């Protein structure tokens, strides 16, 4: 029973030592792709065309 | 011509450099030593904090310090030693004092800032081992934590000083 | 179409597009192994783990892929698949009169229950041939047959009809070590002529120990005395073999009762197997032999 | 659609392609690859390991042994086996180790070039070494009902001798598979396996690297096939490929080879079986004594289990007042024997149809009145004292008789006979029953997990694996029922350890009956859940209901769980259920053997199987005639075939003939009984995986009838004498059993006749 | 030299073929195209059945055969054209009739041999599109099934003869 | 033991709470529980990680969820009150008893 | 919101959230600008895609 003690958060270590792992840190595939938004430079426009 | 450099120790032999390469990019994508993160990319927040250590042809000594590896190029590494969070302790083995300080003091929340803060603070204790409470707390001017409030972080590594 | 070469970590690959870069390409390397469906040395490299530092394939080479049908019989290159070989075959025997189609009946016969469309379409005949399994099914058949062979090498050209001192000890045939197998021509059967081909159904260990044979009979003209026998089996040794000695002796014989005695007595005697022979199976093995024979016996008695 | 023939569910996918097996899963960038190396002696010490020629192999990452394991280096069921062999191997597959590299070939020539040194020891390979040597797992098991001495008194006739069943591999088209992905905190590790038993991966990997169960995830999407061979000893490859990945911090694979799988994974025990058999001149038995040996290899795995499952059908459908049957596991220099979809029962069942055929002959009468004399009636109990309700095989019998024109085709064969003389034809008709539940109680247990999203569409999860079986496609049936809604809104991904935990391996013909069960108890409880929206709006649509739970805040997801009721035979005592009920059957089959090469041609089988009430005739008529076919691969044509030292010859598809596409009979007609509903399982049906293979040895018998038939025309002239005939019936062994002028030497020497 | 063969139409071009590589693993593991299967690596099961289309020379015409994946060095396949499975047709477009042809009849259980038999049928009918049962029965003495007992794929192939 | 709940950690040391909650509730050592992420397969239908309340809503649901285990366990270890949490665990599974919910 | 946009049951679809570097609100909802771009991407090529 440690509920009202000052238990570290239980990741800490391994965010300590960076073998936390996040997202982008998760292995890519052999085939893995990446993608880039693009993305408007207007507040309000009407797009004419895309090149 | 060949790419020289050292990670945590080991030997890279990099024959097709391209200057354009990033250190971070290196080491989390051809590397895949996935402790060093992206925060930023513009030098302002600290995540990407690794050690560089060169010997000095005119202090004699070995040097040691702290750098930027979201604007490293690779290219300018040639027989450098670059040292990640990985390089200095592990939950596998054995934790450094200083991460164990930070995770110990609550200095880690979310954690993506900790592996710089602790290379930060690695780098200090490395060029000097008994810092003084103003050394330690300037050592971060480069180090951004958007959880903590910064001063569990600054409590845990005062025991380094005196 | 020219010549290509690819190289690897250890080995090396000569796409020959003609026979005269084949025949030099064996000259100056005689160790060359040739590749044309890969089914045997496939095998050789991934099961029992052989190197083989330098490949040639034939494949491509006109002359090794031509069907010629001359006037003793069907001339297939040694590189035709099987299953072009099943498909000549197949032809003849529907167009030309039974009497011509023995052997080729025969062939036909081992080449149903062998492999699948996959195997069949992309092995040689050559490739067989060479191989030299004491199991193999078709070795029997050309040997009984006396199938003629066309060996080359640079400079050189002979044609043998295959017979027992063409493979001498195991997996080795009688090619010099610059020469290639170019053709392969199956004969038509004579007046008088009649052929059989059996084989045991199952198989046991790699290429050992399966019974299978070739049979040929020649008759006196409109006469039931014997005047050429062959009885070529594999799976009974470490190669095909003629069972030579049964079937001299029943030279100018006649075909009855008391042979059909003779030859199983022969059999028994000649082509005996120790207990302890590889493979096993001793009894059933002898079985097939006679077994075998006895239905070529009671079959020709048919068609006479 | 319960009832109707749907397809199986992935169908299209594996028409295709696009269906995802193990090692169809994509790499990682960084994803290495595992080679077992593997004993070549049968019993030795090992004396030394050199990696010298493997670590000059161009992508050569480590060589691992013993030593790199972290945790344990016990493992198996009853943890008699190592991980790593450490001093001694103790057979020919016998693992030592494995080499990494970075592909699947560079792991082949690494592996294939390390050196072992070796010790020879004295060496146990056959049943009859492991008698004379005393050499078993375990002590005798023993099921006894009756008197013996009474019933042997009372007998008028005796009949008494020795049978040899042989092994069998499974050849699942898709050989053993483990992907395992270490995470890199705390020990996780996430594996992707080709196996029944994600429970039993699980503990392995975790005891094997000394790490809480809690952190190890084990993923099946589906296998391409299973029949045993995957319900253990997949853990071979899954515990090694884990170390590899705990050793090296990268994700390895390992699929085996067919020459790897067929030497290392096991397969079935092989039976001797010496018997005694007592009946009066009608036919009838009177007493019967049996004692089973198998052979068990080096390990005991399922072994045990199995000696009980045959001991329990050592009968087949036959009362036998006056019993005794015992068994022995032989422990032998051979990879250790394991599960095989039929479990025991095949080998009894084919033990018993042996003396039968004898009673039979040796009373001059005809089979088919002495079987039908000895049979079961409704309510009888069995040797181990449990009632027979819903005794389907007079049913199966009769309608089997009369559809396959028995007494008409039996006349066409005694004349075929008469007028061939080298050539001849049998036909025979054999009954079975098959028991339904894992032997040991504690198994038959089963949890689904189910959630119900926003959009009203269904995820079912639950323990049971997809193996081919179409046990998902059944699953998606019942839910679907359950909940009164399309099968269109349903799915099931996959089979995980995250979402069901202590699942029983995918195992006993039972998983229909249990996971069934399971998903149709969550289903309920989604349905009480819903209830008052239904009510509040009789007209909506299953999505109104759904999203108005939602949004009142009911939950959606729920557990199901089953016990099958009432279990627990006793082996002191000779009591209690072993199984919750029984499935039957009944085959015919006509065979034309050739006097003179031993082949064969299947000409003609006709099945009737008690299923109940099927939930997918298509699926469930697809389990009988794959089953059948199997055991006709064991009855009649598979064959392993091991050195004198104990090393396997037969390794690949070219010297082991599974069926073949003209194997099967050339008439193939197979029919589920109507009307004949099944009480003690989900919406009446019956489990038919494992209970239709023993059908197959209907084609032995026809062609031991052919072989009867040859032996009158061409040796003596015994109208009632009995030769050994054992399993395989390949076309050697019948041959060998045509004796004749040709098989004793012609010539006119002399020999038998 | 350039290794030029294709595959499902498209044009492969491979500048450093080892003479090692079967073209199984070339699919499998270079292609991505992982509908073809390893069930023995000698030749024996189908798992790995493809087609293969050269124009031959001679008969003028362009032919088609089967082909096991598993023992075809790829260096064998210059000027070759491979047909595999995802090549004539899928779930995500339509299947091709062998396809739904097997599915329908309950000819695929766990499916792993499905590919390979798809492929040793849809060759048959290239060569011949209305064979006959003979043929059809035939067509598959190289593809081995554990899991179905053969009846339903020669009833749901038997509907492309007479 | 494995914990899992609609939850997300984000730092904020949700995760390390319920490891708490479940160690108390079920009377066992934190050493023994474990979370290893948050998925749509375990719990459908979660809120966002939000509005502060995640701990108390999800606290609430692990102990609940751990209230029926000590429930089912309840028997055996009134059968055998100075074993081990692992034998009670051992025989509720012999003994076809639940233990997922 | 990957379903609605590949036109797909709830039910085919597997989100897993191991940890993140921080939400404070932003990864409530906006966190689907990415996910539902990043998902389309890998529908369209069938590879694997970040
Ligand atoms: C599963 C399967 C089933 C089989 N079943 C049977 C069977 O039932 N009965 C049977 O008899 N065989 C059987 N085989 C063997 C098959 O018939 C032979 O493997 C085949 O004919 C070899 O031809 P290839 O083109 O593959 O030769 P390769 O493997 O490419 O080479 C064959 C051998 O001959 C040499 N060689 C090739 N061409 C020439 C040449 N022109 N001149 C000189 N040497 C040459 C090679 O160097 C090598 O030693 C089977 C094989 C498999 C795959
Ligand atoms: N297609 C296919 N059917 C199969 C198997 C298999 O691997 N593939 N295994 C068999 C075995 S051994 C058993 S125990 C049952 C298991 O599944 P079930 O419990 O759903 O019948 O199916 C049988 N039918
Ligand atoms: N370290 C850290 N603390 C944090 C957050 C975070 O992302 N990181 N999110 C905040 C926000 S916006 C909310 S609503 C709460 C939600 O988590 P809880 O319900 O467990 O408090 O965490 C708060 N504290
Ligand atoms: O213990 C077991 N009992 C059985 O009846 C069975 N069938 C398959 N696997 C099994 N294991
Ligand atoms: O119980 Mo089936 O896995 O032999
Ligand atoms: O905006 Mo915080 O409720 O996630
Ligand atoms: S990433 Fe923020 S400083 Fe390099
Ligand atoms: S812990 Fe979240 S940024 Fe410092
Ligand atoms: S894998 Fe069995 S033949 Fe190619
Ligand atoms: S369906 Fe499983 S092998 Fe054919």
């Amino acid at each position: 029973d440690t509920v009202g003690r000052p238990l570290p958060h239980l990741a800490a270590a391994m965010q300590a030592s960076g073998e936390a792992v996040y997202c982008d840190d998760i292995p890519r595939y052999e085939n893995e792709l990446f993608l880039r938004l693009v993305t408007s430079t207007r507040a309000h426009a009407k797009i004419k065309s895309i090149d | 011509d060949e790419l020289v450099f050292f990670v945590n120790g080991k030997k890279v032999v990099e024959k097709n450099a391209d200057p354009e390469t990033t250190l971070l990019a290196y080491l989390r994508r051809k590397l895949g030593l996935r402790g060093t993160k992206l925060g930023c990319g513009e030098g302002g927040c600290g995540a990407c904090t690794v050690m560089l250590s060169k010997y000095d042809r005119l202090q004699d000594k070995i040097i040691h310090f702290s750098a930027n590896a979201c604007l490293a190029p690779i290219c300018t590494l040639h027989h450098v030693a670059v040292t990640t969070v990985e390089g200095i302790g592990s939950t596998k083995t054995r934790l450094h004092p200083v991460q164990e300080r930070i995770a110990k003091s609550h200095g880690s929340q979310c954690g993506f800032c900790t592996p710089g803060i602790v290379m930060s603070m690695y780098t200090l204790l490395r060029n000097q081992p008994e810092p003084t409470v103003e050394e330690i707390e300037d050592a971060f001017q480069g180090n951004l934590c958007r959880c903590t409030g910064y001063r569990p972080i600054l409590q845990g590594f005062r025991t380094f000083a005196k | 179409p020219k010549q290509l070469r690819f190289e690897g970590e250890r080995v090396t690959w000569i796409q020959a597009s003609t026979l005269k870069e084949l025949l030099d390409l064996k000259a100056q390397h005689p160790e060359a192994k040739l590749v044309v469906g890969n089914t045997e040395i496939g095998i050789e490299m991934k099961f029992k783990n052989q190197l083989f530092p330098m490949i040639i394939c034939p494949a491509w080479i006109p002359e090794l892929n031509a069907v010629e049908h001359g006037p003793e019989g069907i001339s297939f290159g040694a590189a035709c698949a099987l299953s072009s070989v099943e498909k000549t075959l197949l032809e003849a025997v529907a167009k030309l009169p039974t009497q011509k189609t023995e052997v080729f009946r025969g062939v036909l016969e081992q080449l149903r229950w062998f492999a699948g469309k996959q195997v069949k379409s992309v092995a040689s005949l050559g490739g067989n041939i060479i191989t030299a399994s004491p199991i193999s099914d078709l070795n029997p058949v050309f040997m009984a047959s006396g199938t003629k062979l066309t060996i080359v090498s640079r400079g050189t050209r002979r044609t043998v009809p295959m017979d027992h001192t063409f493979f001498p000890s195991y997996r080795k045939t009688l090619l010099g070590p610059e020469e290639i197998l170019l053709s392969i021509e199956i004969p038509y059967s004579r007046e008088d002529e009649f052929f059989s081909a059996f084989k045991q159904a199952s198989r046991r260990e790699d290429d050992i120990a399966k019974v299978t044979c070739g049979m040929r009979v020649l008759f006196q003209p409109g006469s039931m005395q014997v005047k050429e026998l062959a009885l070529c089996y594999g799976g009974m040794a470490d190669r095909t073999i003629s069972a030579l000695k049964t079937t001299q002796k029943q030279l100018s014989k006649f075909w009855n009762e008391k042979l059909l005695q003779d030859v199983c007595a022969g059999l028994a005697e000649e082509l005996s197997l120790s207990p302890d022979a590889p493979g096993g199976m001793i009894e059933f093995r002898r079985t097939l032999t006679l077994s075998f024979f006895f239905k070529f016996y009671l079959t020709v008695l048919k068609k006479l | 659609t319960v009832g109707r023939p749907l397809p199986h569910l992935a169908a299209a996918m594996q028409a295709s392609g696009e269906a995802v097996y193990c090692d169809d899963i994509p790499r990682y960038e960084n994803e290495l690859f595992l080679r077992l190396v593997t004993s070549t002696r049968a019993h030795a010490k090992i004396k030394s390991i050199d990696v010298s020629e493997a670590q000059k192999v161009p992508g050569f990452v480590c060589f691992l042994s013993a030593d790199d394991i972290p945790g344990s280096n016990e493992t198996g069921l009853f943890n008699d086996e190592t991980v790593f062999a450490k001093d001694t191997v103790t057979c020919v597959g016998h693992i030592i180790g494995a080499v990494v590299a970075d592909t699947p070939e560079h792991a082949e020539r690494a592996a294939h070039v390390v050196k072992v040194t070796y010790e020879d020891l004295p060496a146990i390979i056959t049943i009859e070494d492991a008698i004379k040597n005393n050499s078993f797992y375990g002590s005798e098991l023993k099921i006894e009902k009756g008197d013996l001495k009474k019933g042997f008194s009372e007998a008028d006739n005796v009949v008494s001798g020795e049978l040899y069943i042989g092994g069998q591999d499974h050849f699942y088209l898709e050989t053993h598979c483990t992907i395992a992905i270490p995470k890199g905190e705390e020990g996780e590790m996430e594996l992707f396996v080709s196996t029944q038993n994600a429970m039993k991966t699980q503990s392995f990997v975790a005891k094997m690297l000394g790490v809480p169960v809690n952190r190890i995830l084990v993923r099946v999407k589906r296998m391409g096939g299973g029949f045993g061979g995957k319900e253990t000893r997949s853990t071979l490859v899954s515990v090694a490929v884990a170390l590899a990945a705990y050793k090296t911090g990268h994700p390895v694979r390992c699929m085996l080879d067919r020459n790897e799988d067929m030497l290392i994974t096991g397969g079935r025990h092989p039976f001797l079986a010496r018997y005694k058999v007592g009946f009066m001149k009608t036919g009838t038995i009177v007493a019967l004594e049996v004692d089973h040996y198998s052979n068990a290899g080096n390990s005991r795995d399922l072994s045990h289990s199995i000696m009980e499952r045959a001991l329990f059908h050592m009968d087949n459908c036959y009362k036998i007042p006056n019993i005794r049957g015992t068994g022995r596991l032989c422990k032998t220099n051979l990879s250790s024997n394991t599960a095989f979809r039929g479990f025991g029962g095949p080998q009894a069942l084919f033990i018993a149809e042996n003396w039968m055929s004898e009673v039979a002959v040796t009373c001059g009468l005809p089979a088919e009145e002495v079987r039908w004399k000895n049979m079961y009636k409704e309510g009888d109990l069995t040797h181990f004292n449990q009632r027979l309700e819903g005794f389907s095989v007079p049913r199966c019998w009769d309608e089997c008789l009369k559809s396959s024109q028995y007494y008409a085709r039996k006349s066409e064969v005694d004349k075929f006979n008469k007028e061939n003389c080298w050539k001849k034809r049998g036909l025979c008709i054999i009954p079975t029953k098959f028991g339904i539940s894992f032997t040991v109680p504690f198994l038959n247990q089963a949890g689904a997990l189910i959630h119900v999203y926003t959009d009203g569409s269904v995820l079912v999860s639950h323990g049971g694996t997809e193996m081919g079986q179409g046990l998902h496609t059944k699953m998606v049936q019942v839910a679907s029922k359950a909940l009164k809604i399309p099968i269109s809104k349903i799915y099931i991904s996959e089979t995980s350890t995250n979402t069901v935990p202590n699942s029983s391996p995918t195992a006993a013909s039972v998983s229909t009956d249990i996971y069934g069960q399971a998903v149709y108890e969550a289903c309920q409880t989604i349905l009480k859940r819903l209830e008052p929206f239904k009510k509040k709006n009789p007209d909506g649509s299953w999505e109104d209901w759904v999203m108005a739970a939602y949004q009142d805040r009911v939950s959606l997801s729920t557990t199901g769980f089953y016990r099958t009721p009432n279990l627990g035979y006793s082996f002191e005592t000779n009591s209690g259920n072993a199984f919750h009920y029984f499935t039957y059957g009944v085959a015919c089959s006509e065979v034309e053997i050739d006097c003179l090469t031993g082949d064969h041609k299947n000409l003609r089988t006709d099945i009737v199987m008690d299923v109940g009430s099927s939930l997918n005739p298509a699926i469930d008529i697809g389990q009988v005639e794959g089953a059948f076919v199997q055991g006709l691969g064991l009855f009649t044509l598979e064959e392993l075939h091991y050195s004198p030292e104990g090393s396997l010859h037969t390794r690949g598809p070219s010297t082991y003939k599974i069926p073949a596409f003209g194997s099967i009979p050339t008439e193939f007609r197979v029919s589920l009984l109507r009307d004949c509903p099944n009480k003690k399982a989900i919406y009446a049906s019956k489990a038919v995986g494992e209970p239709p293979l023993f059908l197959g040895a209907s084609v032995f018998f026809a062609i031991k009838d052919a072989i009867r038939a040859a032996r009158a025309q061409h040796t003596n002239n015994n109208t009632k004498e009995l030769f050994r005939l054992d399993s395989p019936a390949t076309p050697e062994k019948i041959r060998n059993a045509c004796v004749d002028k040709f098989t004793t030497l012609c010539v006119t020497g002399a020999p038998g006749n």
